[PDB]
């Protein structure tokens, strides 16, 4: 999973 | 005690999703967003929305969309929604181009700059960074 | 009379201010999926605050984060509903 | 297992983000009038967000400013609710 | 399912900040109709169910040592907690009789990891103070 | 009226  | 909602349309519903970012910005590819967008698209006319959704946006792009559409006539509508996916900081949210206010984007809608959409609910759903905070939770 | 110019409007964030916000790249962000799925089975008969409280609930307890990086490790996640509305709202009748 | 830590919080601000909050000295706040009055009439069999929203309501309708100075007459006021609640809220049963 | 379990011997602790008078180098006045306020906020509350303590003129020390105190207390037996802040105050930020202070401070003594006997309860906080300089012209 |  990845940030915005 | 409820919002009237006894129009034609429910509303029109803006959907920015921006994937793809100009090198000069330095952020990267947000994969699944498409994946976001298609399923909200889906919801959204499930409801009763009239959706579009636009693609890498530059910032003046985010602003014109927005600008746009204040100025049309909402009459027959209940309602109006945006939705924005993109990286963002606080305050702020990312065009392809760079970052625009997030306040400058939304206050088109305001009662006295747009009057068809006077006592109507104006949804901004927003899917973005605001920070670099962690939430490390608990128990 | 008169009518506040700030009024009626509705702010559903993914994120508290100051914070990251979770996008996984083959199921979607965390928001978006937890928003997509409470409309779909309570769209039309739930007030829109209920819907995005539900949806608070759901990214706080259905959702945790997964790195190699230490840093970025069992991290969560909870909304932000910023609501000038005068009136409840339902998307229906 | 976990729970974010800025979870289960509700912020009922007076007003918007940038602006003022008005205040009667002979009859109190705005904000704190409408709040009392509907919770007075309400507080036992509504959920915070209806009555919050009912609050936003009043403020919006029921207030006018009067100054002298016209930089301040006849202006409006909106209340602002920030909720990272993860429930619905009642405050009896 | 979808409610806060309010069955607990005790609703919860209700702080109210009734800030009235200020020091002049603060360059505020003094908020004349905030007893009413105070007032009328105590007696609903506490009808409400709550266990409701009222405090006066408080400096910034004095706001932030309170709220710290009372997330340091045991609130097992407690539903939720409630805060009333009635000051002066500007974008992001409160006024003691001393000064300013930031709103996140104040309520950040109640994260979860920082207040575990509050976990999983609502925490709110009512605010009654100006958040900047803006003007609301109205409309129709 | 004043303000806050």
């Amino acid at each position: 999973v990845e940030i915005x | 005690y409820q919002y009237n909602m006894n129009f034609e349309k429910l509303g029109k519903c803006i959907i920015i999703n921006n994937k793809n970012f100009d090198k000069v910005t330095g952020m990267g590819v947000r994969n699944g967003t498409d994946k976001d967008a298609e399923a909200l698209f889906k919801c959204f006319r499930s409801l009763g929305f009239d959706v579009i959704v636009y693609n890498d946006c530059s910032c003046a792009k985010m602003q014109d969309l927005l600008k746009k559409a204040s100025e049309e006539d909402h009459t027959n509508a209940a309602c109006f929604a945006c939705i924005l996916l993109s990286h963002g900081e606080e305050n702020v949210i990312y065009g392809k181009d760079g970052v625009t206010p997030i306040k400058d984007l939304t206050a088109h809608f305001r009662g006295d700059r747009c009057k068809t959409l006077l006592e109507k609910p104006k949804l901004f759903f927003i899917q973005a960074c605001r920070g670099t905070e962690l939430d490390d939770g608990i128990q | 009379y008169k009518i506040p110019v700030e009024a009626d409007f509705l702010f559903a964030y993914s994120t508290v201010p100051g914070y990251y916000s979770w996008r996984s790249p083959g199921r979607g962000s965390w928001f978006v999926q937890a928003l997509c799925s409470i409309l779909e089975e309570h769209g039309k008969d739930l007030e829109i605050m209920q819907i995005l409280t539900r949806v608070n609930d759901r990214v706080a307890r259905h959702f945790e984060s997964q790195s190699d990086d230490p840093h970025f490790h069992e991290k969560k996640q909870i909304p932000c509903v910023v609501s000038m509305l005068t009136k409840e709202l339902y998307f229906s009748q």
